[PDB]
RNA sequence: GAAACUCUGAUGGAGGACCGUACGGGUUAUUGAUGUGCAAAUCAUUUUUCUGAUGUAGGUAAAGGUGCGAAAGACUCAUCG
RNA sequence: UAUUACAGAUCCUAAUUGAAGUAGCGAUUAUCCAGGCUUGUAUCCUGGGGGCUGAUGAGGAGUAGGGUUUCUGGACAACUUAAACAGAUCCAGAGUUAGUCGAUCCUAAUCUCAAUAAUGGGAGAAAGGGAGUACAGUUGAUAUUCUGUAACUGACAACAGUUCGCGGCAACGCAUACUAUUUUUCUCCGCCAAUCUUAUACCGUUGGUAGGGAUCUCUUUCCUACAUGACAGUACUAAUACCCAGGGAAACUGGUCAUCAGGCGAACUGCGGCGUUCUGCUGGCAAAACAUAGCUGUUAUGUCAAUGGCUAUUGGAUUGGUCCAUGAAGCGAAAAAUAGUUUACUGGUCACUCGUACCGAUAACCGCAUCAGGUCUUCUAGGUAAGUAGCCUAUGGCCAUUGAGGCAUGAUAGUUCAGGGAAUUCGGCCAAUUAGAGCUGUAACUUCGGGAUAAAGCUUGGCUCUGAUGAAAAUCAGAACCGAUUGUUACGCGGAGAGCCCAACUGUUUAAUAAAAACGUAGUGUCGCGCUGUGGUAGUAUAGCCAGUGAACGCGACAUGAAUC
RNA sequence: AUCAUGACAGGUUAAUCUUUGAAUGCAAAUUGCGCUAAACUCGAUCGAGAAGCAUGGGUGUGACAGUACUACA
């Protein structure tokens, strides 16, 4: 960046949307407990390798 | 043991020839069945060769880029062809010109583009004429026979005397081999350990083994003097 | 005062066609302007010269300029330049006259064995 | 922006049907200046004091004239 | 020297996104490591039998495929 | 000065010339500091080079009994007889 | 019937001790006082001291890479070697606007298919080529992208009005088509050195007016401000290049910083021709922007006049030197010639696609990390000085760094040490001395170029003047007088000489114990081969690849290693 | 949504079937660069979308090339 591709920008979106907490109805609905989001990082300690 | 600097030349990545700014391959116009004037547009320098070579023009204009006898000059108008006259620049058959006189550029095959005598300061001498075959003294010393159809440019080629003046800096034959191609600094076979060349090892610097070898000899074992008849001070003869 | 200016393109080495030039605005503000490409304009054949009468601009740019300025108005306009127009009238003139003059000389030499 | 010498030619550009509105300015030296707009140029006229009063009647009643 | 010095200037990318692996293909030599593209057939050999059946049919969604061992459940029972 | 030429001063700006800058290229010495490091090769002072056989970036070529090597068995992703 | 009994295998996996409230909390300028917000701040913010960075800056901006780190609001379980209301952390929302900047289009090194009825097609650069944009304003984050204002380029349409080729002896000027072929030009090109000159910055002599700072005394003072974009025009001043008309040159003349130029036509004259730069005057343009003064959004005045650079950088001009080195291609554009077909020229609509935030090492990249490491480039102030050195300071950015108290010993980085002066030690290792500039003065030996800054002496400040050279506000020389004999004052800057060994020399080398006498080199020599060949490589396709866009003054294979004898 | 005009996490079959991939209009680290008789569908004769267009080989159909063979001129 700048300068990024598209294909590369569909990547970057999809990297961040999908970085988030878990939402709180699915404990409310199943009653597992402990489930965390996998797709979750920090954009400073792990690197994406894409 | 590894791969030697002698075989490794031939799969030609680094040891290719640097041919980005030489200006076109130097030929005589294809045959084409009397007499062609064509005039000099302009004698240039292309690197690597230590010759000029001299872009004729045939008018359209048919361009050929003849190398350069010496005293040729921009807008004479040299004649290719048989009932050409004799003058330094005109391209005759070698049934036409005298014997015991020096030529430049001459052919091997009729039609083909010139083939013996074509560095700086070289020529080709004229023995004599037996028939067809015109026999031909090349640089070296050797003699040839060539068919006398076959054309070949007339005086010795420009720019004679090059290594007369020596080179007092390694830097001067870094940039004449820029030019051409990869093949320098050269590292002596000694020098490297036994793995890497024949002449390597040893406790104290030394061949060792007789360093003259057959032609029978392998790739990887022709290293040194190869199938030499005679070695050392060539006194006399 | 400090009167330190940024480069406003995203290429960011100084190459040639990235070069600039500090302006003062109206706003009393320095900036880099970018420097438009030097043009050599139409030299000859033969010998080597400028020809007079034109513009150097890119030729992109002499075509939005009018037809009079394109040119000189003689033969060989743009590309040869007033004295080698002058030798090839000379030459083609003395050249075709000498073959003319042949063509009167073998009509006229053959004519004696009649006589 | 090209400037135009003349007063003549001022109404001749004027009455092209291209001009959207003619602008009356003050100027220094106690001059002004008729802005003609063009789709294209921005035509100037500075004149003198004298003939500052005929110009604005010769211009087309048509045009608009937006005075500062 | 050969450490923490000259991993200094790795900033280049040896291996971009490759289109049917999606994954290491490589940009100078053009060649998805993974599954061998472009060359039509896709790249497994016997002495990667576990890395494969990571890619191999089963993994992904098997839209159509899953629908034909369906059937054959039907007719046979 | 008989001549062939050669004395003085300026002009000129040649050279893999010299001194010497750097967030340049190298890495000599203190066998200094550190050695539970800031660091799986660093820091300080000193030293070498600084228009070139120069440094450097991107693209591109060469692949494991091979490659490449101004040659140390060097280097080939902290791995190399 | 068996996956059947554990203390050991530097055993495997999982948890946990002592050491131990110990080692240690580094590196980076420096913190202090009063307020604000709070249960709670040296730390988060405000104000005021005292400091640092000191134009290759922890300044303002970009490639590559990262990928939301950007912005606003709320939050402190954890993290940011203590603290924390703070944060590049956590949570919730929000943000990247283009016909003109890039990509797209062209090819380079190079790679890959196809045909051989062929003479190629495609890929390959966000630093090469490449048509076209500027200012001002606005947001919590976007701007050459949005708004206002002014340009410009291309393509596709009709339509209105002009026009059916002339000027100059000449250089050339002025209003003229299209298709094709060929030819030429622009695009277009190494490095180094010198001179001249716009623009920008900076320093200057002359004044001036606006505001602010300073004041026991002195200072008609000190600081800030004094500005105009792309684009379009046509005056005469005056340049150098080149060409034209007249002119017709040795008593050779003209000219540069320098080489030089001329009967293949010099000086010289034309209110010559033409290209590129220049000065002035406008348009854009004061309506904007900025600074004062006053009124509640806007009204007033003002942004002025003169003229140098011996200073630097950039663009350009005029030239020279250097090479066994001669320093891209293609798309595209115009011109000309030769055919043929002809009337032409000037003056509404639309402009697709994708990138656009922020960092760019100083905590946002690579090193497991907010690591004293490493990694490409851009704009570059004043003084001292030869200076892009070191040292100090405006603009800009900052206090990055746990606090409170002690000070013996020791480690480490530093100044200084009576008398002696290498006695220390494997060894003058270390440190000290020397040093800049001006004027003297310089040996043996030498490949006559060097050695040489050889060595060895002297002078250097402050203040008041005088003179020379320039245009010139600069720089150089000389003399008085002055006091702690001292002065390249800090900062920065060689200790030197005399023998012997090795390698001639500039250069290269064991990334991470060896930079050397090793490698390299020029120079010298030997051997092979005249293309159906020679030295390789390559592998089943009778594939074609490297030297070879080559030809013995060459290509390949070795050995010695400048010169002298 | 309830004695049905039939709830939905049920199970089949058929539609619809984004960008890709053998990937196939030519390419690709690019949302790059094309082509088309009618019909289709909006769009008001003429634009656009929709849908087409790969290589190799088989059978048929057509066209071109040849001083290849042969007859009649």
């Amino acid at each position: 960046a700048a300068h990024k591709t598209l294909r590369t920008k569909r990547i970057l979106c999809k990297a961040m949307k999908v970085n988030r907490p878990m939402p709180q109805f699915i404990r409310q609905m199943t009653g597992v407990r402990h489930i965390r989001n996998p797709l979750t990082r920090h954009w400073r300690r792990r690197k994406m390798n894409i | 043991g590894h791969i030697v600097r002698a075989q490794r030349r031939g799969n030609g990545s680094v040891f290719q020839a640097h041919t980005h700014h030489r200006v076109g391959p130097a030929k005589f116009r294809a045959l084409d069945a009397s007499v062609i004037s064509g005039m000099v547009k302009e004698i240039i320098h292309d690197p690597g060769r230590g010759a000029p070579l001299a872009k004729l023009i045939y008018k359209g204009f048919d361009s050929a880029l003849v190398i350069a006898p010496e005293g040729i000059h921009t807008g004479q108008f040299i004649k290719c062809g048989a009932q050409a006259d004799l003058h330094i620049g005109n391209i005759l058959p070698l049934a036409q010109i005298p014997e015991g006189t020096e030529i430049c550029n001459v052919e091997h095959r009729p039609g083909d583009g010139g083939r013996y005598g074509r560095c700086s300061g070289d020529s080709c001498r004229v023995i004599g004429h037996t028939e067809n075959y015109t026999r031909i003294q090349l640089p070296s010393g050797r003699k040839a026979l060539v068919s006398n159809i076959c054309r070949a440019t007339l005086g010795i080629v420009a720019g004679g005397g090059r290594p007369e003046k020596p080179l007092l800096k390694a830097g001067n034959v870094h940039y004449k081999y820029k030019a051409k191609r990869h093949t320098w600094p050269v590292v002596c076979g000694i020098k490297m350990n036994p793995v890497d060349h024949r002449h390597g090892g040893g406790s104290h610097q030394h061949m060792g083994a007789p360093g003259t070898v057959a032609r029978s000899a392998r790739p990887g074992q022709k290293l040194g003097l190869i199938a030499s008849r005679r070695t050392g001070r060539r006194r006399g003869t | 005062v400090d009167n330190r200016y940024t480069l406003r393109r995203s290429l960011g080495f100084h190459t040639i066609r990235n070069r600039v030039a500090p302006v003062r605005t109206p706003g009393n503000k320095l900036v880099a302007h970018y420097i438009a490409k030097r043009q050599n304009g139409p030299h000859c054949a033969e010998t080597g010269k400028r020809i007079n009468g034109i513009k150097c601009v890119k030729t992109c740019e002499l075509r939005r300029m009018k037809k009079n300025q394109r040119t000189v108005s003689r033969p060989y306009g743009g590309v040869y330049c007033g004295s080698v127009v002058k030798d090839r009238i000379i030459n083609a003139f003395m050249e075709e006259e000498a073959r003319a003059a042949q063509e009167r000389k073998m009509a006229n030499e053959q004519k004696k064995k009649g006589k | 922006p090209k400037q135009v010498t003349t007063p003549k030619e001022f109404l001749a550009l004027a009455a092209r049907s291209d001009a959207k509105w003619v602008k009356v300015k003050k100027a220094s030296d106690d001059n002004t200046k008729f802005k003609l707009r063009t789709t294209k140029y921005l035509y100037t006229l500075s004149v003198k004091p004298k003939f500052v009063e005929l110009v604005q009647n010769s211009i087309p009643e048509s045009l608009e004239v937006i005075v500062l | 020297g050969a450490g923490t010095p000259s991993f200094g200037p790795r900033h280049n990318k040896t291996h971009t996104i490759c289109r049917r692996c999606g994954n290491c293909f490589h940009i100078q030599k053009s060649k998805c490591a993974k599954c061998g593209y472009p060359d039509a057939t896709m790249r497994h050999y016997d002495w990667e039998k576990k890395a494969h059946r990571k890619r191999a049919q089963g993994s992904g969604e098997m839209r159509h495929l899953k629908v034909t061992f369906a059937k054959l459940q039907r007719a046979y029972a």
